[PDB]
RNA sequence: UGACGGAGCCAGCGAGUCUAACCUUGGCCGAGAGGUCUUGGUAAAAACUCCGUCGGGG
């Protein structure tokens, strides 16, 4: 077999599902690798989680991302959210739970929405 | 200790008087109602830098592009590059007609 | 003598009639005796001629419709030194879609005078085009071969094209007519400008079309009459007809 | 005038200049400002300047005519199992 | 007579590319060589079978 | 790797590694005298005949970072410095150069 | 006189049908 | 009968766009080279 | 239909799930060989049937 | 508080054998009704990002 962890990510109308697997340290979204992000200021809004945590705990594993649904800026959000999300789960399941803690340490630190949508539902006064 | 060059201002070409300071094409366009590829075409078939500013140009290639852009016809120049009383009747008809149906 | 004399007439009684004044070109209708089998598409054949050209491409504004990534055609048929002076526009037919609806479609239609489309899009050129554009056969696209290349079966075709290849074919195409394949025995072929030559001009074409028309070689594109031509009726767009060789 | 030093030389300092006669003539200031070498060119020469210090691709001297001439002149510049075995 | 000889040269040709593949199932160790002119072949390992 | 040169109402960048005008800074209304670099490389002056100078970034002709009115006789030499990179000192017909800080 | 004769012709023609 | 026994004792065209045989344009010698 | 969709309750298991596969766009996936296991073939069948 | 020309890239509702003009030039067939051919003119994803160009109205 092959460990592997699939994780979602969602703004408004904009779908993200990734599967991180273990391998050789490449990182694809939709059928590109992550440094053709199209939105090209929002790049390192993608690029967030990846240098938060560093780049060796990304250097040991595959991840690939297809998104659909949304526009631009919630596209953007829902990858960076899938990836995060991701990488916390991986390394929960395979890698050991010290690692996973201090992985939603440094995440929850810098932004919360990384990890948990806040879906901006209404209020009636 | 001296140097030597090699100006005149505002031009009149067919009834349009056309500026210096500005590049050739857009001169070309600031005559009254030709196109700016028909002003490239003619410019590179006089053969001269595009860049130059009308003040440039001195008078033998200034005659010629003028010679060029009166007679296209001679420089095989391609064909792309020229350039109530009802309202009264129906007014008194509708009302004088409705007007009866108004009475009726 | 009576075709001679139909011209004079023609002519007379255009300069006559107001209408007859706005339009501004000669048809011939050709009725032949059998049907005619070839359903009608809108690939315009052309038909040549061998004694007097008619256009040239120094008169027709021409636009030309490419595949879709277009760059290598544009700069090459814009830079080449061959046809930079040829095509009025080059357009891709993304963006003839993207850029062109409606009244914006009609303004294409009274501004082109000729547009010539890659044979690989002509089919598929209709719904873009509109409506208006297949309105008999004055405006009809037609299809001219980009690269001079062939391609075979299982076989990855190159994509070029060459200058020299697209101005001998547009100047041949400039150069004589057209016609259209039906299917009654009335058809049409628009034969001369009004103006542009004159009568023994315009009858060597009449004889030099029929000769093509009725040859049986080139059946590809020349043998396409069924039986012998009954008669053929000249006129312009609002005359009447008028009557040539009845038997 | 122009004036350039310590580059990949013969010479360490060159110290150059350029004469409305096409001549442009290049001293060096070790030897008390002699002439070392000379181009010339047509027209009456404006303007020159050699390439800086640190220019480590193909070197340049650029003179400038009063005849609208720009003159240019450069100096240029198997398989993984077979390996193991 | 001149179609039977071509249905039988196609039906030879045939053949040999299935048996072709079929060698390709047993064993061995093949490579993959692929001729310049971009056509596949191959080739095993010089190892005495048993 | 690149060179300005001046021209009438035209300053060029030339590129080293090809030996083509790679782009043309033409904005100018009048003979324009002077094209200098920075110290630095970034930014470019180019003092015209009109009397003013215009500092702006070299790789970018569209964007005119700076227009310095000077003088109204016209300005021939503009330098920046060389050891300091934000003062700027220009010359005129006005027979006085005046350091500015841009 | 002779695009009114065979305008004339046609009408004729279609009046005696 | 001769290329029978030989064998037994041994132009323009699209193949997906068919239209191109009627629509193509007879290219012409003159009207290609000649300056007009 | 509609009222069947709205009244889900998605919790519900039936042992077909681990038979029963769901296309990623939505809709059910469905084996045109009407079995269990014709699937795909072994080596050796293939090897019989080549 | 831009306009022009290329390139790139992103949605959600929508799904009844039902979805769609007009007049006109003439030819051929038909006893008609009409059929068919022909000709001409009138009506119904964007913003976004990148690169190149430009610099008071009939």
């Amino acid at each position: 077999a092959v460990p592997s962890v699939q994780t979602f990510g969602k703004k408004k109308s904009a779908t993200a599902v990734a599967h991180v697997k273990a391998g050789k340290g490449l990182i694809k979204v939709n059928g590109s690798p992550i440094t053709l992000v199209e939105p090209e200021i929002l790049r390192f809004k993608v690029y967030e989680p990846l240098l938060l945590v560093g780049l060796d705990k990304f250097s040991n594993i595959d991840i690939r991302v297809r998104v659909t649904g949304g526009g631009h800026v919630s596209q953007v959000y829902a990858i960076r959210q899938a990836i995060a999300k991701g990488l916390v789960a991986y390394h929960q399941k395979y890698v050991d739970e010290q690692s996973k803690n201090e992985l939603k340490k440094a995440f929850t630190s810098y932004d919360r929405t990384l990890l948990i949508a806040d879906s901006r539902r209404p209020e009636p006064k | 200790s001296l140097v030597v060059q090699e100006f005149q201002h505002i031009l009149r070409l067919l009834n349009t008087n056309v500026d210096g300071n500005i590049k050739i094409v857009y001169a070309l366009t600031t005559i009254k109602g030709v196109g700016r590829r028909y002003s490239n075409l003619v410019c590179k078939k006089a053969d001269v830098d595009l860049h130059k500013r009308a003040g440039e140009l001195t008078q033998e290639e200034l005659e010629r592009i003028v010679q060029i852009m009166q007679n296209p016809t001679h420089y095989k120049i391609p064909a792309w590059f020229l350039n109530h009383t009802l309202a009264n009747n129906v007014e008194s008809k509708l009302r004088d007609d409705l007007e009866r149906l108004k009475k009726i | 003598g009576l075709a001679e004399k139909a011209l004079k007439a023609l002519i007379l009684q255009c300069e006559e009639n107001p209408s007859l004044k706005n339009d501004k070109d000669i048809h011939i209708i050709i009725n032949t005796g059998k049907k005619m089998g070839i359903n009608r598409d809108n690939i315009p054949r052309i038909i040549p001629l061998t004694k007097y050209k008619l256009f040239k491409p120094r008169d027709l504004n021409i636009l030309l419709i490419t595949k879709d990534p277009s760059a290598l055609y544009r700069e090459t048929l814009t830079k080449d030194e061959h046809t930079s002076e040829l095509f009025k526009e080059i357009i891709s037919v993304k963006n003839l879609r993207r850029r062109f609806k409606g009244s914006k479609l009609t303004q294409l239609y009274k501004d082109f005078d000729l547009v010539v489309a890659d044979y690989r899009v002509h089919h598929l050129l209709p719904e873009v085009l509109g409506s208006r554009f297949y309105h008999g056969s004055k405006k009809l696209p037609y299809m001219i071969r980009m690269s001079k290349e062939v391609k075979l079966k299982r076989q990855q075709m190159v994509e070029k094209c060459d200058p020299i290849y697209v101005r001998a074919q547009l100047r041949s195409i400039c150069k004589n007519t057209s016609y259209i394949p039906n299917n009654d025995n009335c058809l049409s072929v628009r034969v001369g400008y009004i103006q542009k030559h004159s009568i023994p001009e315009i009858l060597q074409n009449i004889q030099d079309t029929i000769n093509f028309l009725t040859d049986k070689s080139k059946r590809p594109q020349g043998g396409v009459i069924k039986g012998g031509i009954i008669s053929i009726f000249v006129k312009t767009s609002n005359s009447t007809s008028l009557p040539i060789y009845q038997f | 005038l122009d004036y350039v030093e310590n580059f990949d030389s013969p010479m360490q300092s060159a110290l150059i200049a350029s004469s409305l006669d096409g001549h442009v003539k290049v001293f060096d200031p070790l030897d008390n400002f002699q002439v070392k070498f000379g181009w010339k060119f047509s027209g009456p020469v404006l303007s020159c300047a050699v390439s800086p210090s640190t220019a480590q691709g193909n070197r340049h001297l650029v003179a400038g005519l009063s005849s609208g001439l720009l003159a240019i002149r450069t100096k240029k510049k198997k398989s993984n199992n077979f390996q193991r075995m | 007579v001149k179609q039977h000889l071509q249905r039988e040269t196609q039906l030879k040709q045939v053949q040999q590319r299935m048996d072709a593949q079929r060698e390709l199932l047993k064993k061995g160790s093949k490579k993959k060589i692929v001729d310049s002119s971009g056509k596949i072949s191959f080739k095993w390992k010089k190892q005495r079978k048993r | 790797h690149d060179f300005a040169v001046t021209s009438s109402t035209r300053v060029q960048i030339f590129s080293s590694r090809t030996r083509q005008v790679i782009k043309t800074f033409s904005r100018f209304k009048d003979v324009v005298y002077s094209a200098s670099f920075r110290s630095d490389g970034k930014l470019l002056c180019a003092g015209d005949a009109t009397g003013l100078v215009s500092v702006y970034d070299s790789y970018n002709p569209r964007t005119i970072l700076l227009s310095i009115n000077a003088s109204t006789h016209p300005t021939h030499v503009t330098k920046f410095h060389t050891q300091d990179n934000k003062i700027l000192a220009t010359a005129s017909d006005d027979r006085v150069t005046r350091l500015w800080d841009i | 006189d002779y695009y009114q004769q065979v305008q004339r012709g046609k009408q004729d023609k279609k009046i005696s049908r | 009968l001769e290329d029978i026994q030989q064998s037994i004792l041994k132009f323009v065209k699209d193949h997906r766009y068919p239209g191109l045989t009627p629509g193509l344009a007879p290219v012409g010698l003159s009207d290609e080279e000649d300056s007009s | 239909l509609r009222e069947k969709a709205k009244e889900r309750n998605p919790d519900e298991y039936y042992h077909a799930m681990h038979s029963r596969k769901t296309d990623a766009k939505g809709l059910l996936i469905s084996s045109r060989h009407g079995d269990e296991e014709d699937e795909s073939l072994s080596m050796d069948q293939v090897k019989l049937l080549k």
